[PDB]
This record gives structure tokens, C-alpha cells and sequence, in this order.
């Protein structure tokens, strides 16, 4: 869909989930934007 | 019931002759209908008239 999707610089309409907690089951949508955190240290909703 | 996102209804509807606890007897449910919603459900609420 190169000729179709495709626009200038990209396209925010197509988003993916780089990160994650844990695998989620099959077919599961989980749209939360909460931030992901590796540490103990609260992130606050910023990322560092 | 949820399985993989499909929600299993199953009802049964019998006349009874009870006055408190519970009856002694047996039943079986039927299906009703398929809901294909696919959203996770971990608590339950109850509606009276």
C-alpha cells in the first residue's frame, strides 16, 4: 500500500506499541497510552 | 462466560414452588445468544425494578 498510505514525511493515522509489560493474549486490543516503566522509579508521565 | 473476547450467554426459565434457600432438583441451560464484544470483564453489577 505504498502509493496509498504513504504521505510526505509519514502518517500519524498508523500507530504501533513499541513497548510493553508483558505479551498480550491473542486478539487482545489494548489502547492505554499509560507510560512504560523499567525501574522502581515513578515515571510521572514523562519519559526518562 | 468469556472466551477470547466471546461472550457465552446461556439461559433456562422453569416453574418453581419455593419459599427460602434454594429448590431441589435439576435443569439445564440453553443458549440464547453469541456476543462477539471482545472487551475484558472483571466485575459485575446487579439491576432491580
Amino acid at each position: 500500500s505504498n502509493n496509498l498510505d504513504s504521505k510526505v514525511g509519514g502518517n500519524y493515522n498508523y500507530l504501533y506499541r513499541l513497548f510493553r509489560k508483558s505479551n498480550l493474549k491473542p486478539f487482545e486490543r489494548d489502547i492505554s497510552t499509560e507510560i512504560y516503566q523499567a525501574g522502581s522509579t515513578p515515571c510521572n508521565g514523562v519519559e526518562g | 462466560k468469556n472466551i477470547d473476547g466471546y461472550f457465552k450467554i446461556y439461559s433456562k426459565h422453569t416453574p418453581i414452588n419455593l419459599v427460602r434457600d434454594l429448590p431441589q432438583g435439576f435443569s439445564a441451560l440453553e443458549p440464547l445468544v453469541d456476543l462477539p464484544i471482545g472487551i475484558n470483564i472483571t466485575r459485575f453489577q446487579t439491576l432491580l425494578a
